[PDB]
């Protein structure tokens, strides 16, 4: 189906404790495949998935230099935002970036991204047109004016329409065994009495890839969104993900509840119930 | 593959 | 302003007494990224726990997976202990086989 490539950058200042640490990690869909950490004893771009290991020395050398220079750029940016937001040298601050592209089944560009945050809040983002910017505030507008003057968006567009899609296509082919395999959820419902009058029904989904999934409870065929406890989808550590959804039901009314599961790996949505 | 940052803030 | 971590403690595979597994602590939705996570066995810290590389979600909040090999028994109790700037005191979440 459709696929994504994403690079996630995190730079964090630590006044009194050296220079800001830089981390870059790369993903295809929900699979991480590269990392770089400036705090590593010997910082280097390193493989984190089997299908990227075949990339030659030039790949690792270039990406390492790129992350080394990026480390310095984010340190400059952290100093800059202290000025733009009139902040002291005392506090720790964070810059984040998300960059990448989505492609469809045929590998054509669906859209590109280049967006930044400061201390967890939107700072500046490339719009979907890949030609204009959204600045969150008057500080980010200073960056926007600077980036407009230098025609940064044009260069972003070039990367996103070329390099980004080209390499995503390559990774998808080289990792087709895993990147192009959906693992459906293994499902079951558990039942736990809470008291003489109430019981918990918990609907489980395990071992699925990718992470996107829909898990819902219905009572007499009606969605129980408000009364459902839904945990965040979580990694199992073996590439797969897990999720559950729980409802508190009146004792004796268990069979009026149905769990519904949708996932890319399922030909048709699943309906399941408590089965004693 | 990721490229250099294009320009500082 | 800051965001406190959501915390989940769980096993990679369904828990099966006497059988090798992985004990996971997933922390997510937090900001800033600095966070302290221990895995506990009967109240004591497990040594050499590993974790995933720092990444974040669409809303910029961070997530990390901490994990270690373990063989569950009926008597052994496991938990995760988390500290973060948003927390005045470390938060302990106990491992529960059906959560």
């Amino acid at each position: 189906g459709s696929h994504s490539m994403r690079y996630f950058h995190t730079s964090v200042s630590r006044p009194g404790r050296g220079e800001p640490r830089f981390i870059s990690v790369g993903y295809v869909d929900d699979t991480q495949f590269v990392r770089f950490d400036s705090d590593a004893a010997s910082p280097r771009t390193e493989p984190r998935a089997p299908w990227i290991e075949q990339e030659g020395p030039e790949y690792w050398d270039r990406e390492t230099q790129i992350s080394k220079t990026n480390t310095q750029t984010y340190r400059e940016d952290l100093r800059t935002l202290l000025r733009y937001y009139n902040q002291s040298e005392a506090g720790s601050h964070t810059i984040q970036r998300m960059s990448g592209c989505d492609v469809g089944p045929d590998g054509r560009l669906l859209r590109g991204y280049n967006q930044f945050a400061y201390d967890g809040k939107d700072y500046i983002a490339l719009n979907e047109d890949l030609s204009s910017w959204t600045a969150a505030d008057t500080a980010a507008q200073i960056t926007q004016r600077k980036w407009e003057a230098a025609r940064v968006a044009e260069q972003d567009r070039a990367y996103l329409e070329g390099t980004c899609v080209e390499w995503l296509r390559r990774y998808l082919e080289n990792g087709k065994e895993t990147l192009q395999r959906a693992d459906p959820p293994k499902t079951h419902v558990t039942h736990h009495p809470i008291s003489d009058h109430e019981a918990t029904l918990r609907c489980w989904a395990l071992g699925f890839y990718p992470a996107e999934i829909t898990l819902t409870w219905q009572r007499d065929g009606e969605d129980q969104t408000q009364d459902t406890e839904l945990v965040e989808t979580r990694p199992a550590g073996d590439r797969t993900f897990q999720k559950w959804a729980a409802v508190v039901v009146p004792s004796g009314e268990e069979q009026r509840y149905t769990c519904h599961v949708q996932h890319e790996g399922l030909p048709k949505p699943l309906t399941l119930r408590w089965e004693p | 593959f990721e490229d250099l940052r294009l320009l500082s803030f | 302003i800051q965001r406190t971590p959501k915390i989940q403690v769980y096993s990679r595979h369904p828990a099966e007494n006497g059988k090798s597994n992985f004990l996971n602590c997933y922390v997510s939705g937090f900001h800033p990224s600095d966070i302290e996570v221990d895995l506990l066995k009967n109240g004591e810290r497990i040594e050499k726990v590993e974790h995933s590389d720092l990444s974040f979600s669409k809303d910029w909040s961070f997530y990390l997976l901490y994990y270690t090999e373990f063989t569950p028994t009926e008597k052994d109790e496991y938990a995760c202990r988390v500290n973060h700037v948003t927390l005045s005191q470390p938060k302990i979440v106990k491992w529960d086989r059906d959560m």
